């Protein structure tokens, strides 16, 4: 389903074990974020689930839960 | 038109021999797309090393050429590279090599901007020889100070 | 371990200067994986062209180094290169550049076999420096005669 | 068609990097004429030395490129190079450089056979970029 | 431990491609010693010329890398090159090449100051690969003109 | 007695750099009249790995380039040096004859003598000798313009 | 007797950019050899060692002398059979006395001293215009 | 829920809209397929369904219907 | 004499004596760039061992004017 | 006549005044021609006198008189 | 005054940088003394020049201990 | 016999390319004979080979004139 794919993407894009990617892991704080891994990750999500995310909408994705919530819309 | 000869390319890009891989800019529209040409000659250095005897332009160098073309488009769209600013290759996503590029070929590259966010830009690149697509990729390049 | 020094690599790969990018082979298990080393020195020719003054190993050359490592793995797993035979990049997917590689770095590449069909083969590559990942990619390589 | 790709050219000429300056042969009629292509890229080694900052293709390299095309035409018309055989540049007459050649240019060279005596052969060459003549010269090449 | 990356080296040494042969500085003490690293890769230009087919790092280039290391040490111990000053390899003595260095090797060099008399300086250099001594020499470098 | 120019003065007069700087020394010259220069032919020069590999012979077109650079030195010493925005062009060649092959180990002595100059365009006769025997002679025209 | 660059190519395995003997002026088997290195500004290392003030590196004088001793050895004791290397084993008493610059014609004289178990000691002197610019005692080995 | 996933895979691999992927569409003729898209698509089907497809068997999958039939 | 002048023009601008008429202009008619005019001023001067100032030479653009100055 | 034209060609080829070119002075020894001047001058004779000279026949033309004799022979 | 094997022991000590007490008649160059494959040849040559004697290549291979050197020098064979 | 002074002046003239007439007992190598930093080192090594000795660094620093070399060779 959708959370399997989102957590898979977040784990592959950021070099973290799938075990560490919890629903509320912050990309910057909890997981390893370079200056632009958040942008890379949003673009990765976008390419996998063929969706388009506006800039203001993309700025809102800072946690795993936020990503899972957006994919429902 | 909006053509660019090699002198302006030199003023825009910091790359030099043997790693400058854009020979001319045929056209561009700021913030959207850019059309450039890489002339493939047998008098280039890598041809003595990669499969000596069978000259074929390395595909990863097609990728580097497309990245340099987006660098030109970005510097013309958002501003030139300031002192201490670097332009980084951040990622590649679906590069496909469809036809070998050989000496005598004139490779036309077209880069089209998709999105830009915090200095990182996703673009789609297409390289053509004689109207036939020889390579296509989706790449992301970043601008950063350190 | 099954190590391979530079002479054996030269006998397996057709690449020569300035595009031979595997210095040593530390270990491999046939049909599974291969671990190789690229030594990054400032005395390499591309460093005079790519960002003169700020030497950083270009990412597309990390990709080519991984591709050549997959070449050694394939030649040791399926059979060496016949004369009229080429080993070429068919595609690249999910390429991520995580850390810049600089002169003095010893880049260890590990390539792992995934799937093969019709002479096309998928590999996954990881490039590390001091145990930290600097690059990772999925590649598709093909061999064919003429 | 009598085109020649880079592999046949390597089989015909001994010149190699960095002094092989014929990338393709578009057409030729044996003993009459030959049309070839030199692609001018900024990624060529002489550009880092001749006026660094002002990349312009050196005229002497235009002459060498035409001379190599005449070598191709001669090997196709009279016979390939035997081991104990050299192909020498003997002379130049009335060579004019009319327009500068820059990176991005696709230089078309056309060499036409004029006269032969002993081992010497006189050719007339013209180089064009975008249909405009950039150079023209008369050359003499000698065999072995 | 006082390391120096390639940017600091470029600021200290004037050599450029293809004759810059110090990739990193691991440690140094002013007027006493410097330890540097040369990464040996097969993608270096001399490897297409010295015995093509059996790539082996030439010994005279090991000596040049040690001389550049002493150049760094001297610029750090005394001033860097003032206008007109050059740094010369003046002499070599008691040099032995003990083990061949091949691509893939990381050569660690230790150069140590011995004696000085007016700009003329004698050094001891030792080069190691994987814990085995590969080269050892006595060098003398001068600053002049 | 004699009026030599070392390689430092040549570097300040000519803009050419590696690998297209072809004058190693100036033995004598009299402003606006003649100049005698020296090109050392060594096997360690880059073109020898490409033009007829195995039988190294100095290309004749490079003798002509060497004479042109000697004339450039003479011109810059007799009239002003190259100002910003000035180019020094090879305009034409007449009656060039290659009489003897030049090989590694040879020291080619070139003497250029100015015939006539008007409007920045200059005609000179050049002669190249090895061991007192003439290997090349040409009449050339070089122009300086913007 | 002299040796041109073709005979040198047949004796030494070194190639561009690390072949540093341009000609052999005279030699006697088992005693001495006189060779010539032409120093031109068109050599690749000159763009790297002190850009702007071209001076021939001293270690390259040493390498040129070792290659000259290599020619002498191959003519005195026999050529390199396949699978033999000619190694630089040691250097003693090297002095760089005068800088060598482009335009200089460096004349090298290598003199055979002793041989024992494939190790050979030579004394080399390099001169420019009759003044000594370098002198060294070298030891080269043949093995494997 | 087999053909939903099979058509999902084909749409993802061959960059075509799910409306254009009909049961009777051939990969080469109707859709645009690289000689490498067929191979990637076979590998993707295997990766999604964890099954083994022989080479002679895989060469027969040239239409959407053939893929779905092999799966069932 | 003008036979020699026409010979010089034909050799300098690579044209047959049949096509070099008295009232033919050097720049457009015989396709001469900035260097054929100067080369021809030099060739005429060297042939008739005469000195032509540049301002005087600038006006010579046809065969007619050339012999007339001559 | 035929001697003016032959002498003009030889004088122009070897940069000598028409006075120094006598009929039986050899190109190589007397006038200084080099292995390439002899060939260029034979081609020049062919161009001026619309006749063709075989390779061996070109080998025999070493003086002005020899050229005039060949030209008068093969009219 | 005069000296006999003393000179051989002196030369070996000078060549391999060891104090003369370490040079024993039963010392091997490689194992006991810090000698590599190249110091051995330098040492045979040093001996040869000191005693102006000829040591053929086949003979030189056998000199691997102090005793062997002293023994070969005694009687030039 | 050849006097120690004959031998020393012979060596200094050969090493520094100076006429044997000009090498006096109180001549400084640097000032009077114009020797550079490496001519001193070669010159000490030449003395060492000539009289079959080894000159330690502490004593070698003192040999800066012809008289100093002769004195060193023959006892204070
Ligand atoms: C020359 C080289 S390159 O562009 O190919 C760079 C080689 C590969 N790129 C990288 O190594 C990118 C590494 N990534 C980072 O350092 C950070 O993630 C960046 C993107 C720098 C963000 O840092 P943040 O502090 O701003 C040029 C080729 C065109
Ligand atoms: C040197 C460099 S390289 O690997 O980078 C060459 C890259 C150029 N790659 C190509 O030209 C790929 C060409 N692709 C093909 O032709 C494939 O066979 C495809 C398109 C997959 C055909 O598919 P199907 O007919 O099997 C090495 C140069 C040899
Ligand atoms: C090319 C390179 S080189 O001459 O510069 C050689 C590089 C340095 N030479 C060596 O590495 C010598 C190492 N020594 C050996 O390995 C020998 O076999 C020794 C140790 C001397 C013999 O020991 P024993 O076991 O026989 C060529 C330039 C001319
Ligand atoms: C480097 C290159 S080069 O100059 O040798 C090769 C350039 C050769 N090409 C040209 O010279 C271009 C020719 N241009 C002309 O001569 C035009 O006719 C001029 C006279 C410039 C303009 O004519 P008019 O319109 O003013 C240099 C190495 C020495
Ligand atoms: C590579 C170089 S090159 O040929 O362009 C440069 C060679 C320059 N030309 C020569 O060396 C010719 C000089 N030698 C001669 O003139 C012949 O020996 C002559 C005299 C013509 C023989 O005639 P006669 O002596 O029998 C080659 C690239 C094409
Ligand atoms: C770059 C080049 S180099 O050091 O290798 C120079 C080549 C060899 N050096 C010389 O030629 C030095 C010769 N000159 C001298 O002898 C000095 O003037 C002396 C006399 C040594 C100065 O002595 P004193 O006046 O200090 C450098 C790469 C490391």
């Amino acid at each position: 389903t959708i959370e399997e794919r989102v957590k898979k993407i977040i784990g592959e894009q950021l070099g973290v074990k799938q075990e560490e990617v919890t629903n509320n892991a912050s990309f910057v704080e909890d997981l390893g974020a370079d200056s632009l891994d958040t942008v890379e990750l949003v673009m990765a999500l976008e390419e996998e689930f063929d969706t388009e995310i506006p800039d203001e909408e993309a700025e809102k994705i800072t946690t795993v839960q936020a990503a899972i919530d957006y994919i429902n819309g | 038109t909006h053509t660019l000869q090699i002198e302006e390319i030199l003023e825009l890009l910091p790359h030099r021999f043997p790693f400058l891989l854009v020979d001319r800019v045929l056209d561009f529209e700021e913030g959207r797309f850019l059309r450039a040409v890489k002339n493939v000659s047998v008098n280039e250095p890598f041809f003595q090393g990669h499969f000596p005897g069978k000259p074929i332009f390395p595909g990863v160098l097609i990728l580097e050429a497309m990245a340099q073309a987006t660098g030109i488009l970005a510097f013309k769209s958002v501003g030139k590279l300031e002192p201490g600013e670097l332009y980084y290759f951040a990622g590649i996503d679906e590069a496909r090599f469809k036809r070998p590029v050989v000496p005598g070929d004139q490779m036309i590259m077209e880069v089209t901007f998709e999105k830009t966010r915090r200095g990182l830009t996703r673009f789609k690149g297409v390289a053509l020889v004689d109207g036939k697509v020889v390579c296509e990729a989706t790449m992301m390049c970043a601008r950063s100070r350190e």
